[PDB]
Protein backbone atom coordinates (compact mmCIF):
# COMPACT_ATOMS: atom_id res chain seq x y z
CA UNK A 1 0.00 0.00 0.00
CA UNK A 2 3.05 1.73 -0.03
CA UNK A 3 2.12 4.72 -2.29
CA UNK A 4 -0.06 6.35 0.23
CA UNK A 5 2.61 6.26 2.75
CA UNK A 6 5.51 8.49 1.46
CA UNK A 7 6.32 11.67 3.00
CA UNK A 8 6.13 14.39 -0.04
CA UNK A 9 10.57 14.54 -0.11
CA UNK A 10 10.14 10.93 -0.33
CA UNK A 11 7.89 10.89 -3.56
CA UNK A 12 9.58 13.61 -5.59
CA UNK A 13 12.92 11.10 -4.08
CA UNK A 14 11.26 8.04 -6.46
CA UNK A 15 9.77 9.79 -9.05
CA UNK A 16 13.40 11.52 -9.74
CA UNK A 17 14.85 8.19 -9.10
CA UNK A 18 12.17 6.63 -12.08
CA UNK A 19 13.02 9.19 -14.66
CA UNK A 20 13.99 7.59 -17.95
CA UNK A 21 17.38 8.11 -20.06
CA UNK A 22 17.67 10.78 -22.65
CA UNK A 23 18.02 8.71 -25.62
CA UNK A 24 19.75 9.82 -29.06
CA UNK A 25 18.71 9.83 -32.31
CA UNK A 26 20.39 8.35 -35.98
CA UNK A 27 20.34 11.68 -37.12
CA UNK A 28 23.17 12.48 -39.20
CA UNK A 29 24.00 15.94 -40.28
CA UNK A 30 25.76 15.13 -43.17
CA UNK A 31 22.77 12.88 -44.42
CA UNK A 32 19.79 14.68 -46.93
CA UNK A 33 16.59 13.59 -45.70
CA UNK A 34 13.08 13.94 -46.96
CA UNK A 35 9.64 14.48 -44.79
CA UNK A 36 9.99 10.37 -45.20
CA UNK A 37 13.29 9.80 -43.42
CA UNK A 38 12.44 12.41 -40.63
CA UNK A 39 9.52 10.72 -39.43
CA UNK A 40 11.33 7.54 -39.76
CA UNK A 41 13.76 9.28 -37.27
CA UNK A 42 11.28 10.31 -35.21
CA UNK A 43 9.23 7.20 -35.03
CA UNK A 44 12.19 5.16 -34.06
CA UNK A 45 13.47 7.69 -31.69
CA UNK A 46 9.85 7.49 -30.23
CA UNK A 47 9.63 3.99 -30.22
CA UNK A 48 12.45 2.83 -28.30
CA UNK A 49 11.42 5.61 -25.67
CA UNK A 50 8.13 3.86 -25.29
CA UNK A 51 10.38 0.92 -23.63
CA UNK A 52 11.21 2.78 -21.40
CA UNK A 53 8.58 4.99 -20.78
CA UNK A 54 6.87 1.34 -19.41
CA UNK A 55 9.40 0.95 -16.83
CA UNK A 56 9.64 3.87 -15.51
CA UNK A 57 5.66 3.99 -14.89
CA UNK A 58 6.22 0.68 -13.29
CA UNK A 59 8.14 2.92 -10.76
CA UNK A 60 5.73 5.29 -10.59
CA UNK A 61 4.37 4.72 -7.11
CA UNK A 62 0.73 3.43 -6.97
CA UNK A 63 0.86 2.47 -10.74
CA UNK A 64 1.52 -1.32 -10.37
CA UNK A 65 -1.25 -1.73 -7.16
CA UNK A 66 -3.55 -1.37 -10.28
CA UNK A 67 -4.26 -4.03 -12.30
CA UNK A 68 -2.69 -5.32 -15.58
CA UNK A 69 -5.59 -4.20 -17.49
CA UNK A 70 -5.97 -0.55 -16.24
CA UNK A 71 -1.51 -0.43 -16.28
CA UNK A 72 -2.37 -0.90 -20.04
CA UNK A 73 -4.98 1.43 -20.32
CA UNK A 74 -3.38 4.39 -18.61
CA UNK A 75 -0.31 3.95 -20.78
CA UNK A 76 -2.48 4.17 -23.99
CA UNK A 77 -4.35 7.08 -23.13
CA UNK A 78 -0.95 9.14 -22.21
CA UNK A 79 1.54 7.77 -23.96
CA UNK A 80 2.38 10.79 -26.75
CA UNK A 81 1.23 13.49 -23.68
CA UNK A 82 4.11 11.77 -21.58
CA UNK A 83 6.28 11.72 -24.82
CA UNK A 84 5.33 15.68 -25.32
CA UNK A 85 5.93 16.41 -21.97
CA UNK A 86 9.33 15.22 -21.85
CA UNK A 87 9.89 16.81 -25.14
CA UNK A 88 8.96 20.31 -24.12
CA UNK A 89 11.12 19.66 -20.62
CA UNK A 90 14.28 19.09 -22.55
CA UNK A 91 13.89 21.93 -24.97
CA UNK A 92 13.18 25.03 -22.59
CA UNK A 93 16.71 25.94 -22.55
CA UNK A 94 16.35 25.65 -26.31
CA UNK A 95 13.72 28.44 -27.50
CA UNK A 96 12.62 28.42 -30.79
CA UNK A 97 13.61 24.96 -30.76
CA UNK A 98 12.73 21.49 -29.95
CA UNK A 99 15.39 19.01 -28.43
CA UNK A 100 14.31 15.38 -29.59
CA UNK A 101 17.34 14.10 -28.78
CA UNK A 102 20.90 15.78 -27.98
CA UNK A 103 21.67 15.26 -31.40
CA UNK A 104 18.46 16.49 -32.72
CA UNK A 105 17.40 19.82 -32.53
CA UNK A 106 14.85 21.76 -34.97
CA UNK A 107 13.37 24.79 -35.82
CA UNK A 108 9.76 25.37 -37.32
CA UNK A 109 11.28 25.43 -41.06
CA UNK A 110 11.65 21.76 -40.32
CA UNK A 111 3.30 18.63 -37.50
CA UNK A 112 4.14 22.28 -38.00
CA UNK A 113 1.11 23.21 -35.98
CA UNK A 114 1.73 20.83 -33.48
CA UNK A 115 5.16 22.04 -33.38
CA UNK A 116 4.03 25.43 -32.84
CA UNK A 117 1.87 24.67 -29.85
CA UNK A 118 4.75 22.19 -28.53
CA UNK A 119 7.22 25.41 -28.95
CA UNK A 120 4.79 27.38 -27.10
CA UNK A 121 4.42 24.93 -24.19
CA UNK A 122 8.15 25.00 -23.56
CA UNK A 123 8.31 29.14 -23.91
CA UNK A 124 5.14 28.71 -21.06
CA UNK A 125 7.39 26.14 -18.91
CA UNK A 126 10.71 28.39 -19.49
CA UNK A 127 8.51 31.56 -18.17
CA UNK A 128 7.48 30.01 -15.24
CA UNK A 129 11.19 28.31 -14.50
CA UNK A 130 9.68 25.15 -13.92
CA UNK A 131 11.63 22.77 -12.14
CA UNK A 132 12.71 19.32 -12.58
CA UNK A 133 10.96 18.52 -9.32
CA UNK A 134 7.67 20.40 -10.37
CA UNK A 135 7.88 18.53 -14.01
CA UNK A 136 8.24 14.66 -12.53
CA UNK A 137 5.59 15.58 -10.73
CA UNK A 138 3.60 16.71 -13.47
CA UNK A 139 4.15 13.77 -15.65
CA UNK A 140 3.72 11.01 -12.74
CA UNK A 141 -0.18 13.62 -12.75
CA UNK A 142 -0.45 12.90 -16.93
CA UNK A 143 0.25 9.03 -16.51
CA UNK A 144 -2.50 8.39 -13.60
CA UNK A 145 -5.32 11.07 -14.81
CA UNK A 146 -5.56 10.85 -19.01
CA UNK A 147 -7.55 7.34 -18.63
CA UNK A 148 -8.85 8.15 -15.39
CA UNK A 149 -12.04 8.74 -16.99
CA UNK A 150 -12.52 5.98 -19.65
CA UNK A 151 -12.17 3.01 -18.29
CA UNK A 152 -17.68 -3.26 -13.14
CA UNK A 153 -17.92 -1.99 -9.58
CA UNK A 154 -14.51 -1.72 -10.50
CA UNK A 155 -14.38 1.78 -8.91
CA UNK A 156 -11.93 0.98 -6.05
CA UNK A 157 -9.40 1.38 -8.87
CA UNK A 158 -10.33 4.71 -9.34
CA UNK A 159 -10.46 5.47 -6.05
CA UNK A 160 -6.60 4.57 -5.64
CA UNK A 161 -5.62 6.72 -8.82
CA UNK A 162 -7.43 9.52 -7.24
CA UNK A 163 -5.98 9.53 -3.61
CA UNK A 164 -2.38 8.97 -5.54
CA UNK A 165 -3.09 11.94 -7.59
CA UNK A 166 -4.17 13.79 -4.15
CA UNK A 167 -0.81 13.41 -3.28
CA UNK A 168 1.28 14.22 -5.87
CA UNK A 169 -0.66 17.43 -5.51
CA UNK A 170 -0.02 17.23 -1.84
CA UNK A 171 4.24 17.20 -3.18
CA UNK A 172 3.66 19.75 -5.70
CA UNK A 173 2.49 22.13 -2.71
CA UNK A 174 5.03 21.26 -0.36
CA UNK A 175 7.74 21.73 -3.21
CA UNK A 176 6.41 25.29 -3.75
CA UNK A 177 6.05 26.00 -0.05
CA UNK A 178 9.96 24.89 -0.06
CA UNK A 179 10.67 27.96 -2.53
CA UNK A 180 9.62 30.41 -0.76
CA UNK A 181 6.21 31.07 -2.08
CA UNK A 182 3.12 32.54 -0.28
CA UNK A 183 0.17 30.57 0.01
CA UNK A 184 -1.57 32.08 -2.54
CA UNK A 185 1.31 31.76 -4.96
CA UNK A 186 1.02 28.34 -4.07
CA UNK A 187 -2.25 27.84 -5.21
CA UNK A 188 -1.47 30.41 -8.05
CA UNK A 189 1.38 28.14 -9.44
CA UNK A 190 -0.44 24.94 -8.90
CA UNK A 191 -3.48 25.97 -10.79
CA UNK A 192 -1.01 27.86 -13.87
CA UNK A 193 0.83 23.81 -13.93
CA UNK A 194 -2.18 22.14 -14.22
CA UNK A 195 -4.20 24.61 -16.59
CA UNK A 196 -0.70 23.61 -19.20
CA UNK A 197 -2.02 19.82 -18.95
CA UNK A 198 -5.18 20.92 -20.64
CA UNK A 199 -2.91 22.09 -23.27
CA UNK A 200 -0.76 19.09 -23.30
CA UNK A 201 -3.58 16.92 -24.14
CA UNK A 202 -5.09 19.30 -26.54
CA UNK A 203 -1.46 18.85 -28.25
CA UNK A 204 -1.74 14.83 -28.22
CA UNK A 205 -4.97 14.81 -29.49
CA UNK A 206 -4.41 17.22 -32.66
CA UNK A 207 -1.47 15.27 -32.88
CA UNK A 208 -3.11 12.25 -33.77
CA UNK A 209 -6.14 13.91 -36.07
CA UNK A 210 -3.03 15.16 -38.35
CA UNK A 211 -1.53 11.80 -38.07
CA UNK A 212 -4.73 9.63 -39.80
CA UNK A 213 -5.06 12.65 -42.17
CA UNK A 214 5.83 3.59 -41.55
CA UNK A 215 5.06 2.53 -37.76
CA UNK A 216 6.69 0.00 -35.41
CA UNK A 217 4.50 -2.83 -33.89
CA UNK A 218 4.15 -0.99 -30.60
CA UNK A 219 3.42 2.23 -31.82
CA UNK A 220 0.66 0.78 -34.14
CA UNK A 221 -1.30 -0.67 -30.79
CA UNK A 222 -0.73 2.32 -28.74
CA UNK A 223 -2.34 4.02 -31.70
CA UNK A 224 -5.28 1.89 -31.74
CA UNK A 225 -6.25 2.61 -28.60
CA UNK A 226 -7.18 5.95 -29.50
CA UNK A 227 -9.57 5.18 -32.54
CA UNK B 1 -0.66 -6.83 -26.81
CA UNK B 2 3.36 -5.42 -26.86
CA UNK B 3 2.49 -3.24 -24.12
CA UNK B 4 0.56 -5.79 -22.36
CA UNK B 5 3.60 -8.24 -22.42
CA UNK B 6 6.56 -5.50 -21.52
CA UNK B 7 4.07 -4.50 -18.53
CA UNK B 8 4.21 -8.08 -16.82
CA UNK B 9 7.97 -8.78 -17.25
CA UNK C 1 -4.61 50.37 -19.49
CA UNK C 2 -5.43 48.82 -15.87
CA UNK C 3 -8.12 46.13 -15.96
CA UNK C 4 -11.09 46.10 -14.09
CA UNK C 5 -11.18 42.74 -13.23
CA UNK C 6 -8.11 42.70 -11.41
CA UNK C 7 -10.04 45.41 -9.04
CA UNK C 8 -12.64 42.81 -7.82
CA UNK C 9 -12.67 41.31 -4.69
CA UNK C 10 -13.48 37.42 -4.95
CA UNK C 11 -17.47 37.94 -4.02
CA UNK C 12 -17.69 40.60 -6.20
CA UNK C 13 -15.80 38.32 -9.28
CA UNK C 14 -18.64 35.27 -8.15
CA UNK C 15 -21.59 37.98 -8.24
CA UNK C 16 -20.44 39.25 -11.59
CA UNK C 17 -20.26 35.56 -13.14
CA UNK C 18 -23.23 34.20 -11.55
CA UNK C 19 -24.77 36.90 -12.68
CA UNK C 20 -23.49 37.11 -16.41
CA UNK C 21 -24.91 33.05 -16.46
CA UNK C 22 -26.88 32.20 -19.19
CA UNK C 23 -30.12 30.65 -18.94
CA UNK C 24 -31.01 27.23 -19.75
CA UNK C 25 -33.27 26.79 -23.30
CA UNK C 26 -35.28 24.89 -24.35
CA UNK C 27 -35.17 22.43 -27.40
CA UNK C 28 -38.61 21.96 -29.55
CA UNK C 29 -41.65 20.71 -27.92
CA UNK C 30 -42.03 17.79 -30.35
CA UNK C 31 -42.50 14.48 -27.65
CA UNK C 32 -41.01 12.44 -29.63
CA UNK C 33 -37.74 10.96 -28.65
CA UNK C 34 -34.66 11.26 -30.79
CA UNK C 35 -34.05 7.34 -31.98
CA UNK C 36 -31.78 8.97 -35.48
CA UNK C 37 -28.67 10.71 -36.44
CA UNK C 38 -30.70 12.98 -37.85
CA UNK C 39 -33.06 13.75 -35.38
CA UNK C 40 -30.44 13.60 -32.92
CA UNK C 41 -28.37 16.08 -34.53
CA UNK C 42 -31.40 18.15 -35.59
CA UNK C 43 -32.28 18.92 -32.21
CA UNK C 44 -28.80 19.52 -31.03
CA UNK C 45 -28.36 21.90 -34.20
CA UNK C 46 -30.47 24.26 -33.12
CA UNK C 47 -30.21 23.99 -29.41
CA UNK C 48 -26.37 24.64 -29.93
CA UNK C 49 -26.68 27.64 -32.33
CA UNK C 50 -29.21 29.66 -30.20
CA UNK C 51 -26.71 28.78 -26.93
CA UNK C 52 -24.12 29.99 -28.81
CA UNK C 53 -25.53 33.65 -28.80
CA UNK C 54 -26.19 33.59 -25.43
CA UNK C 55 -22.51 31.93 -25.01
CA UNK C 56 -21.06 35.01 -26.97
CA UNK C 57 -22.87 37.68 -24.50
CA UNK C 58 -22.15 35.44 -21.69
CA UNK C 59 -18.41 35.64 -22.76
CA UNK C 60 -18.60 39.83 -22.92
CA UNK C 61 -19.96 39.68 -19.24
CA UNK C 62 -16.91 38.07 -17.65
CA UNK C 63 -14.27 40.18 -16.35
CA UNK C 64 -11.29 40.93 -17.90
CA UNK C 65 -12.49 39.74 -21.25
CA UNK C 66 -13.91 42.88 -22.26
CA UNK C 67 -10.10 44.24 -22.24
CA UNK C 68 -8.87 42.26 -25.23
CA UNK C 69 -8.66 43.37 -28.47
CA UNK C 70 -11.95 42.20 -30.63
CA UNK C 71 -9.34 39.26 -32.33
CA UNK C 72 -8.42 37.95 -29.31
CA UNK C 73 -12.14 37.76 -28.08
CA UNK C 74 -12.76 35.79 -31.23
CA UNK C 75 -9.99 33.33 -31.47
CA UNK C 76 -10.71 32.24 -27.42
CA UNK C 77 -14.23 31.54 -28.13
CA UNK C 78 -13.20 29.94 -31.46
CA UNK C 79 -11.16 27.31 -29.43
CA UNK C 80 -13.36 27.18 -25.96
CA UNK C 81 -17.25 27.30 -27.26
CA UNK C 82 -17.75 23.31 -27.38
CA UNK C 83 -15.82 23.10 -24.09
CA UNK C 84 -18.27 25.56 -22.61
CA UNK C 85 -21.27 24.18 -24.27
CA UNK C 86 -19.91 20.70 -22.37
CA UNK C 87 -19.61 21.75 -18.63
CA UNK C 88 -22.88 23.34 -19.32
CA UNK C 89 -24.30 19.64 -20.37
CA UNK C 90 -22.54 17.94 -17.52
CA UNK C 91 -23.51 20.60 -14.74
CA UNK C 92 -27.08 20.92 -15.51
CA UNK C 93 -27.29 16.88 -15.88
CA UNK C 94 -25.83 16.52 -12.77
CA UNK C 95 -28.71 15.35 -10.76
CA UNK C 96 -29.75 12.85 -13.44
CA UNK C 97 -27.44 10.36 -12.82
CA UNK C 98 -26.99 7.94 -16.32
CA UNK C 99 -28.60 10.60 -18.21
CA UNK C 100 -28.22 13.78 -19.82
CA UNK C 101 -29.87 17.37 -19.67
CA UNK C 102 -29.49 18.94 -23.17
CA UNK C 103 -32.90 20.49 -22.45
CA UNK C 104 -34.96 20.17 -19.94
CA UNK C 105 -37.55 18.86 -22.64
CA UNK C 106 -34.17 17.14 -24.17
CA UNK C 107 -33.06 14.22 -21.62
CA UNK C 108 -31.38 11.95 -22.82
CA UNK C 109 -30.35 8.09 -21.90
CA UNK C 110 -27.05 6.17 -23.22
CA UNK C 111 -29.57 4.10 -25.20
CA UNK C 112 -30.23 7.08 -27.14
CA UNK C 113 -26.11 7.36 -27.95
CA UNK C 114 -25.96 4.68 -30.78
CA UNK C 115 -28.13 5.64 -32.51
CA UNK C 116 -24.95 7.60 -33.98
CA UNK C 117 -21.37 5.76 -34.13
CA UNK C 118 -18.90 7.46 -32.09
CA UNK C 119 -21.39 9.21 -30.33
CA UNK C 120 -21.92 6.66 -27.06
CA UNK C 121 -18.10 6.77 -26.39
CA UNK C 122 -18.45 10.80 -25.97
CA UNK C 123 -21.41 9.86 -23.94
CA UNK C 124 -19.87 7.87 -21.72
CA UNK C 125 -17.20 10.43 -20.68
CA UNK C 126 -20.10 13.01 -20.58
CA UNK C 127 -21.64 10.77 -17.80
CA UNK C 128 -18.12 9.82 -16.14
CA UNK C 129 -17.86 13.84 -15.64
CA UNK C 130 -21.57 14.59 -14.50
CA UNK C 131 -20.98 12.05 -12.17
CA UNK C 132 -17.57 13.32 -11.05
CA UNK C 133 -19.14 16.35 -10.09
CA UNK C 134 -22.02 15.39 -8.46
CA UNK C 135 -19.88 12.96 -6.24
CA UNK C 136 -17.68 16.09 -5.14
CA UNK C 137 -20.48 17.95 -4.98
CA UNK C 138 -19.73 20.76 -7.05
CA UNK C 139 -21.61 24.38 -5.92
CA UNK C 140 -22.51 27.12 -8.58
CA UNK C 141 -20.23 29.37 -8.02
CA UNK C 142 -17.33 26.94 -8.18
CA UNK C 143 -18.96 26.09 -12.05
CA UNK C 144 -19.05 29.43 -13.27
CA UNK C 145 -15.24 29.84 -12.28
CA UNK C 146 -14.14 26.51 -14.17
CA UNK C 147 -16.35 27.86 -17.12
CA UNK C 148 -14.44 31.35 -17.25
CA UNK C 149 -11.33 29.54 -16.80
CA UNK C 150 -11.95 27.62 -19.84
CA UNK C 151 -12.74 30.56 -21.88
CA UNK C 152 -9.23 32.35 -21.04
CA UNK C 153 -7.74 29.24 -21.15
CA UNK C 154 -8.22 27.08 -24.19
CA UNK C 155 -7.04 29.63 -26.50
CA UNK C 156 -3.74 31.12 -24.32
CA UNK C 157 -1.00 29.44 -26.41
CA UNK C 158 -2.41 29.45 -29.77
CA UNK C 159 -0.96 37.35 -22.59
CA UNK C 160 0.22 38.83 -19.34
CA UNK C 161 -3.58 40.30 -18.80
CA UNK C 162 -5.17 36.54 -19.08
CA UNK C 163 -2.46 35.02 -16.53
CA UNK C 164 -3.73 37.77 -14.24
CA UNK C 165 -7.24 37.47 -14.80
CA UNK C 166 -6.64 33.10 -14.67
CA UNK C 167 -4.51 34.03 -11.21
CA UNK C 168 -7.60 35.67 -9.86
CA UNK C 169 -10.22 33.26 -10.72
CA UNK C 170 -8.37 31.06 -8.81
CA UNK C 171 -8.29 33.10 -5.97
CA UNK C 172 -11.63 33.32 -6.22
CA UNK C 173 -12.04 29.61 -6.21
CA UNK C 174 -9.50 29.20 -3.28
CA UNK C 175 -12.06 31.82 -1.75
CA UNK C 176 -15.22 30.03 -2.01
CA UNK C 177 -13.42 26.32 -1.23
CA UNK C 178 -12.50 28.44 2.54
CA UNK C 179 -15.68 29.97 3.06
CA UNK C 180 -17.12 26.11 3.03
CA UNK C 181 -15.05 25.22 5.93
CA UNK C 182 -12.42 23.13 3.97
CA UNK C 183 -9.14 23.39 5.65
CA UNK C 184 -5.97 24.35 3.66
CA UNK C 185 -5.30 20.75 2.39
CA UNK C 186 -8.79 20.34 1.33
CA UNK C 187 -8.21 23.66 -0.76
CA UNK C 188 -5.64 22.39 -2.80
CA UNK C 189 -6.36 19.18 -2.88
CA UNK C 190 -9.95 20.70 -4.38
CA UNK C 191 -8.62 22.86 -7.00
CA UNK C 192 -5.91 20.40 -8.14
CA UNK C 193 -9.13 17.44 -8.60
CA UNK C 194 -11.48 20.43 -10.78
CA UNK C 195 -8.85 21.61 -12.65
CA UNK C 196 -7.82 18.28 -13.51
CA UNK C 197 -11.24 17.42 -15.35
CA UNK C 198 -10.79 20.17 -17.38
CA UNK C 199 -8.53 18.25 -19.32
CA UNK C 200 -10.96 15.83 -19.91
CA UNK C 201 -13.60 18.21 -20.98
CA UNK C 202 -10.69 19.31 -23.27
CA UNK C 203 -10.32 15.98 -24.35
CA UNK C 204 -14.17 15.46 -25.12
CA UNK C 205 -14.35 18.43 -27.12
CA UNK C 206 -11.31 17.30 -29.52
CA UNK C 207 -13.35 14.30 -30.00
CA UNK C 208 -16.37 15.92 -30.51
CA UNK C 209 -15.47 18.12 -32.80
CA UNK C 210 -14.23 15.32 -34.91
CA UNK C 211 -17.66 14.62 -35.29
CA UNK C 212 -19.16 17.68 -36.14
CA UNK C 213 -16.33 17.59 -38.58
CA UNK C 214 -17.66 14.77 -39.91
CA UNK C 215 -20.96 15.35 -39.64
CA UNK C 216 -20.56 18.13 -41.81
CA UNK C 217 -18.32 16.41 -44.23
CA UNK C 218 -21.59 13.90 -44.51
CA UNK C 219 -24.52 16.80 -45.46
CA UNK C 220 -26.21 15.70 -42.85
CA UNK C 221 -27.75 18.53 -40.85
CA UNK C 222 -28.35 22.03 -42.24
CA UNK C 223 -25.78 23.54 -40.23
CA UNK C 224 -25.67 27.64 -39.46
CA UNK C 225 -23.08 29.54 -40.98
CA UNK C 226 -22.05 30.61 -37.15
CA UNK C 227 -21.51 26.63 -36.47
CA UNK C 228 -19.72 25.88 -40.05
CA UNK C 229 -17.30 29.09 -38.84
CA UNK C 230 -16.91 28.20 -35.51
CA UNK C 231 -16.07 24.73 -36.97
CA UNK C 232 -13.89 25.40 -39.51
CA UNK C 233 -11.63 27.35 -36.88
CA UNK C 234 -10.86 23.92 -35.74
CA UNK C 235 -9.64 22.55 -39.12
CA UNK C 236 -5.97 21.18 -40.04
CA UNK D 1 -15.33 38.37 -42.21
CA UNK D 2 -16.63 36.36 -39.73
CA UNK D 3 -19.99 36.25 -37.75
CA UNK D 4 -18.47 36.29 -34.48
CA UNK D 5 -16.94 39.48 -35.43
CA UNK D 6 -20.05 41.02 -35.51
CA UNK D 7 -21.75 38.87 -32.78
CA UNK D 8 -18.73 40.11 -30.09
CA UNK D 9 -19.63 43.79 -31.59
CA UNK D 10 -22.05 46.17 -29.67
C1 LIG E 1 1.22 14.49 -36.82
C2 LIG E 1 2.58 13.94 -36.47
N1 LIG E 1 2.60 13.63 -35.03
C3 LIG E 1 2.42 12.42 -34.70
C4 LIG E 1 3.19 11.38 -35.04
C5 LIG E 1 2.95 10.14 -34.65
C6 LIG E 1 1.92 9.83 -33.85
O1 LIG E 1 1.68 8.57 -33.42
C7 LIG E 1 2.19 7.46 -34.04
C8 LIG E 1 1.17 10.87 -33.49
C9 LIG E 1 1.41 12.09 -33.91
S1 LIG E 1 2.89 14.88 -33.97
O2 LIG E 1 2.14 14.84 -32.85
O3 LIG E 1 3.43 16.06 -34.37
C10 LIG E 1 4.36 14.26 -33.03
C11 LIG E 1 4.92 15.13 -31.88
C12 LIG E 1 6.40 15.03 -32.24
O4 LIG E 1 6.39 15.13 -33.63
C13 LIG E 1 5.67 14.00 -33.79
C14 LIG E 1 6.43 12.95 -33.00
C15 LIG E 1 6.41 11.69 -33.42
C16 LIG E 1 6.15 10.69 -32.62
C17 LIG E 1 6.07 9.44 -33.00
C18 LIG E 1 6.24 9.08 -34.26
O5 LIG E 1 6.15 7.81 -34.64
C19 LIG E 1 6.48 10.07 -35.09
C20 LIG E 1 6.55 11.34 -34.69
C21 LIG E 1 6.92 13.63 -31.94
C22 LIG E 1 7.66 13.29 -30.86
C23 LIG E 1 8.49 12.28 -30.86
C24 LIG E 1 9.21 11.93 -29.83
C25 LIG E 1 9.18 12.57 -28.69
O6 LIG E 1 9.92 12.19 -27.66
C26 LIG E 1 8.36 13.61 -28.65
C27 LIG E 1 7.63 13.96 -29.71
C1 LIG F 1 -22.67 12.54 -26.65
C2 LIG F 1 -22.89 13.91 -27.24
N1 LIG F 1 -21.93 14.32 -28.29
C3 LIG F 1 -21.95 13.74 -29.41
C4 LIG F 1 -20.85 13.68 -30.17
C5 LIG F 1 -22.99 13.11 -29.97
S1 LIG F 1 -20.91 15.56 -27.92
O1 LIG F 1 -19.76 15.68 -28.71
O2 LIG F 1 -20.91 16.02 -26.60
C6 LIG F 1 -21.59 17.18 -28.44
C7 LIG F 1 -21.49 17.34 -29.95
C8 LIG F 1 -22.97 17.22 -30.24
O3 LIG F 1 -23.48 16.43 -29.23
C9 LIG F 1 -23.09 17.27 -28.22
C10 LIG F 1 -23.63 18.66 -28.60
C11 LIG F 1 -24.07 19.57 -27.71
C12 LIG F 1 -24.99 20.48 -27.98
C13 LIG F 1 -25.43 21.37 -27.11
C14 LIG F 1 -24.98 21.43 -25.86
O4 LIG F 1 -25.41 22.33 -25.00
C15 LIG F 1 -24.04 20.54 -25.56
C16 LIG F 1 -23.60 19.65 -26.45
C17 LIG F 1 -23.55 18.60 -29.94
C18 LIG F 1 -23.78 19.41 -30.96
C19 LIG F 1 -23.36 20.65 -30.98
C20 LIG F 1 -23.55 21.43 -32.00
C21 LIG F 1 -24.15 21.01 -33.09
O5 LIG F 1 -24.35 21.80 -34.14
C22 LIG F 1 -24.55 19.76 -33.09
C23 LIG F 1 -24.36 18.98 -32.06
Amino acid sequence: SLALSLTADQMVSALLDAEPPILYSEYDPTRPFSEASMMGLLTNLADRELVHMINWAKRVPGFVDLTLHDQVHLLECAWLEILMIGLVWRSMEHPGKLLFAPNLLLDRNQMVEIFDMLLATSSRFRMMNLQGEEFVCLKSIILLNSGVYTFLKSLEEKDHIHRVLDKITDTLIHLMAKAGLTLQQQHQRLAQLLLILSHIRHMSNKGMEHLYSPLSDLLLEMLDAHR
Amino acid sequence: KILHRLLQD
